[PDB]
């Protein structure tokens, strides 16, 4: 009986602990990908803005190279 | 001991926030400095009301509450307002730039800015609790940080607190008052996300005060003031068995073994009476048997439900004021008989009672009439799952066209989110269900 | 607080802006000096939204004047409130793009463009927190049309998380006799459906239309034009000025008003041209958008209405609910409670009571077809096309830019048929 009062606190132990470690982890992996998403997301903004100066870079020297 | 440490989440918690402290005061007897004559253990004490406030040396008596928003102008208001002394400094945190009801904003780009914060300053309070007992989480279902910071605060309260008991407050949205057309994308998002991490949530229904508000006190057009005032009372109501003492006083905790058969099923409805105006109130006594029978007019509920067509789990009466055991039997013995009140099989059907004979209060210039009794029934009802069907369904219209989908994505979410959520809801839904079914 | 930083380029985003500016500090209650001298708390409660607080308390526009020629700066400064803008946020060339789009986008703005920056980075660094740009000009001229559509390319660069606002003023020819003006539109509106969170289709052929049918002014100047546009301006801009609940910032009103990115076209209204019931009914009425487009022929995707003025809030709430009911089929059903109303005290000058409109509806495809009508007409003879390509434009540009809109309003079409089954 003292053996099995032992196994039960322990129990109640353990699944509050994983409780908590689950609960950590689930955190820290959505709080990583969601860093990961937003910045992939400005990341992409600002190439296809990159890609307008570029853009304009060729029009201005276009417009030399017809003189 | 036995501390409550309450937070209070967005503009909504902290205006609500502002209704419950200064309802308190009020019936404690606490001045808006903070000093309390009635209590002549300076500096300390063991009393039913240090449950809510902590003691200075100073004689001040200190909320033990946390006041959060990720804009300033509404604290601000708190700040200068007319309970400023009230609060030290550090219980009432901002930011510079809200959640734009958002729920991926006051979750993650805006709330992880402050997150740290917060816990520290939590910390500190439940530091001068010699046996904190757990929290209340005042917050909105429908704004950015009601929804979004709420569920990252209570995921991390879960680490830093264990199993340590969270109660919430949830103000379900209504569009006589809504302030967006995401709320309902924002309220499941946070059901789902604060589910596993809620012992016990009250949910309020901002149109069934918006009715009762209308009907019950003939305002014509309910502002938040109107609004919180009522609902101050409710939360007193719930609150009183923590805040006062007494031979047939029972604690929340008591009720809520009663009221939560599963985990998930943890959304007590609430129903309060008598909301009455000064002109309908004067001569004109609402006796306990008047008041018990008003619980059971679904124009009362906290919740748009109807508990007659659904199966009760549980039924609790927190009685305040001039009651006694002999005419609560017998009102409860003529309702029995006279109501469609069902339970399922697996439970008993005895109602569970608690009396504070400290009477209710009213804030001054307020619209509710000063009666010498109250009563708030906790009930846990199948059918406060319409609640959940209500918004499930305008939740759907949305997103099968991903409508205002971009604006979360854009701040990292993914669709993978929305959809995880909805199917817990779904399974919520079901869960209601099941528990209605009669045993095999 | 939460500043927002004006911009407004070209003549006519000069002239709807200094109107701009006259009409709210008068509703603050500000002398051009600068100085307050008004009577409400409430005037001064988000004043730094819009303006800066100097030495003596000198509330100074955090406003940005740009043309490619120096005439409409003399103009602005020498009218009413001219003394009240900062000096040196006053940005000239000397050009003058005359209604060429490229020279505004490529040649003579891309070198006036970093002056202007300066400005931008100079009034943005002392924000609290900046939540955006509101940009006013027109899509029909050069410098406002092709400059304008540059800045923005180049503020979302260094400012990608900040919400870009514009007033864009849609050519008509009931007003201007330039024939190119089409072709600035188009390339404008490639730009606009792509870097802007939030655009008013400020509509000169229904500026032109309210003046002369509806306000009964044959040869309407741009004076009487303007008017309308003032005061539109003043509304859909209130619950930004004044303490309030629903669309406080630029960023809660594209959440509310913006179902998908590239939808983010609005037609304004306004009413009237009284009781509650009356102006309910012609703010949704057709002769009272400031668009050239009949809602009756689309669906309603998401509506912004302001009432100002002392009224009883209960009868505002119980018409809103009316109009919603009789018109139900004119709201898409798959957004629940797309409509929102917010009311401010203090009306307008003049008016007891106003009400202001803003709805995102998919008949504001009307208004792209026809400038995509004029468009292909001149652009199918490549009309003036070598005014264009000279400057090293590129045909593709003018085919990308469209087929681009030609999208835009088939994505329109596309939630407009759509069901909630
Ligand atoms: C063939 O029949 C014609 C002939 C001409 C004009 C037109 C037509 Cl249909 N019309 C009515 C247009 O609208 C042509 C439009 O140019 C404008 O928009 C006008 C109205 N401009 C430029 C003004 O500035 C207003 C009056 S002058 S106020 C001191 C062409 C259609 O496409 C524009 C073109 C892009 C523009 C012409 C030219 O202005 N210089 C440019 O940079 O481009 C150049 O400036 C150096 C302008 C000269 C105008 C020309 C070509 C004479
Ligand atoms: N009962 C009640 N409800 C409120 C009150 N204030 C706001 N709400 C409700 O809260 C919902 C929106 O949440 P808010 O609290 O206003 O927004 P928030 O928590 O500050 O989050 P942000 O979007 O970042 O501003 C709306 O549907 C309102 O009806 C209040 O004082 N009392
Ligand atoms: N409503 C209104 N429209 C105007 C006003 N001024 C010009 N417009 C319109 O603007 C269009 C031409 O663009 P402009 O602003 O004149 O060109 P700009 O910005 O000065 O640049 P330029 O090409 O160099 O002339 C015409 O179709 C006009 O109808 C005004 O004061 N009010
Ligand atoms: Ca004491
Ligand atoms: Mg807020
Ligand atoms: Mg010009």
């Amino acid at each position: 009986k003292r053996e099995h009062e032992r196994e039960v606190i322990q129990k109640a132990i353990e699944e509050n602990n994983n409780f908590i470690k689950m609960a950590k982890e689930k955190l820290a992996q959505k709080m990583e990908s969601n860093k990961e998403n937003r910045e992939a997301h400005l990341a992409a903004m600002l190439e296809r803005l990159q890609e307008k100066d570029k853009h304009a870079e060729e029009v201005r020297k276009n417009k030399e190279l017809k003189e | 001991m036995r501390e409550c440490i309450s937070i209070h989440v967005g503009q909504a918690g902290v205006q609500i926030g502002n209704a419950c402290w200064e309802l308190y005061c009020l019936e404690h007897g606490i001045q808006p400095d903070g000093q309390m004559p009635s209590d002549k253990t300076i500096g300390g004490g063991d009393d039913s009301f240090n449950t809510f406030f902590s003691e200075t040396g100073a004689g001040k008596h200190v909320p033990r509450a946390v006041f959060v928003d990720l804009e300033p102008t509404v604290i601000d208001e708190v700040r200068t307002g007319t309970y400023r002394q009230l609060f030290h400094p550090e219980q009432l945190i901002t930011g510079k730039e809200d959640a734009a009801n958002n729920y991926a904003r006051g979750h993650y780009t805006i709330g992880k800015e402050i997150i740290d914060l917060v816990l520290d300053r939590i910390r500190k309070l439940a530091d001068q609790c010699t046996g904190l007992q757990g929290f209340l989480v005042f917050h909105s279902f429908g704004g950015g940080t009601g929804s979004g910071f709420t569920s990252l605060l209570m995921e991390r309260l879960s680490v830093d607190y264990g199993k340590k008991s969270k109660l919430e407050f949830s103000i379900y949205p209504a569009p006589q008052v809504s302030t967006a057309v995401v709320e309902p994308y924002n309220s499941i998002l946070t059901t789902h996300t604060t589910l596993e991490h809620s012992d016990c949530a009250f949910m309020v229904d901002n149109e069934a005060i918006y009715d009762i508000c209308r009907r019950n006190l003939d305002i014509e057009r309910p502002t938040y003031t109107n609004l919180n005032r009522l609902i101050s009372q409710i939360v007193s109501s719930i609150t009183a068995s923590l805040r006062f003492d007494g031979a047939l006083n029972v604690d929340l905790t008591e009720f809520q073994t009663n009221l939560v058969p599963y985990p998930r099923i943890h959304f007590p409805l609430a129903t309060y009476a008598p909301v009455i105006s000064a002109e309908k109130a004067y001569h004109e006594q609402l006796s306990v048997a008047e008041i018990t029978n008003a619980c059971f007019e679904p124009a009362n509920q906290m919740v748009k439900c109807d508990p007659r067509h659904g199966k009760y789990m549980a039924c609790c009466l927190l009685y305040r004021g001039d009651v006694v055991p002999k005419d609560v039997n017998a009102a409860i013995a003529t309702i029995k008989t006279k109501r469609s009140i069902q339970f399922v099989d697996w439970c008993p059907t005895g109602f569970k009672v608690g009396i504070n004979y400290q009477p209710p209060t009213v804030v001054p210039g307020g619209d509710l009439a000063k009666v010498q009794r109250a009563v708030c029934m906790l009930s846990n009802t199948t059918a406060i799952a319409e609640a959940w069907a209500r918004l499930d369904h305008k939740f759907d219209l949305m997103y099968a066209k991903r409508a205002f989908v971009h604006w979360y994505v854009g701040e990292g979410m993914e669709e993978g989110e929305f959809s995880e959520a909805r199917e817990d809801m779904a399974a919520l839904e079901k869960d209601y269900e099941e528990v209605g079914v009669d045993s095999v | 607080m939460r500043e927002i930083v004006h911009i407004q380029a070209g003549q006519c985003g000069n002239q709807i802006g200094a109107k701009f500016w006259e009409v709210i500090s008068d509703e603050h209650g500000i002398d051009p000096t600068g100085s307050y001298h008004g009577d409400s708390d409430l005037q001064l409660e988000r004043i730094n939204v819009y303006y800066n607080e100097a030495t003596g308390n000198k509330y100074v526009p955090r406003a940005i004047l740009v043309d490619l020629e120096p005439g409409t700066m003399d103009s602005v400064r020498s009218g009413p409130f001219g003394q009240i803008f900062r000096p040196d946020n006053f940005v000239f060339g000397q050009s003058g793009a005359g209604n060429n789009w490229a020279k505004g986008h490529y040649t003579e703005g891309a070198e006036l463009v970093d002056s202007v920056l300066d400005v931008v980075r100079k009034e943005s660094e002392s924000c609290d927190c900046l939540q955006g740009f509101q940009l006013t000009h027109s899509l029909g001229g050069g410098t406002g049309s092709g400059m304008g559509t540059l800045l923005i390319s180049k503020i979302r660069e260094e400012y990608p998380d900040r919400i870009m606002n514009t007033f864009s003023v849609m050519p008509s020819p009931k007003v201007s006799d330039t024939v190119v003006e089409p072709y600035n539109a188009t390339l404008s509106v490639h730009q606009l459906v792509e870097n802007t969170d939030e655009t008013y289709c400020i509509d000169n052929e229904a500026l032109y239309d309210i003046c002369f049918r509806t306000l009964k002014l044959t040869t309407p100047t741009y004076g009487d034009l303007n008017h309308l546009v003032s005061a539109t301006m003043s509304g859909v801009t209130t619950c930004l000025r004044f303490p309030g609940q629903l669309n406080a910032d630029l960023r809660k009103l594209a959440v509310n008003m913006v179902p998908f990115p590239r939808l983010h076209f609005f037609m304004p209204g306004f009413a009237p041209l009284l009781t509650v019931p009356e102006l309910t009914q012609q703010m949704f009425d057709s002769k009272n958008m400031m668009a050239a487009c009949d809602p009756r022929h689309g669906r309603y995707l998401t509506v912004a209405a302001i009432f100002r003025g002392r009224m009883s809030m209960k009868e505002v709430d119980e018409q809103m609910l009316n109009v919603q009911n009789k018109n139900s089929s004119y709201f898409v059903e798959w957004i629940p409670n797309n409509v929102k109303t917010a009311v401010c005290d203090i009306p307008p000058r003049g008016l007891k009571m106003s009400a202001t409109f803003i709805g995102n509806s998919t008949a504001i495809q009307e208004l792209f077809k026809r400038i995509s009508e004029q468009f292909t007409a001149m652009f199918r003879r490549k009309a003036f096309l070598h005014w264009y390509t000279g400057e090293g434009m590129d045909e593709m540009e003018f085919t990308e830019a469209e087929s681009n809109m030609n999208d835009l309003v088939s994505e329109y079409q596309q939630y407009q048929d759509a069901t909630a089954d």
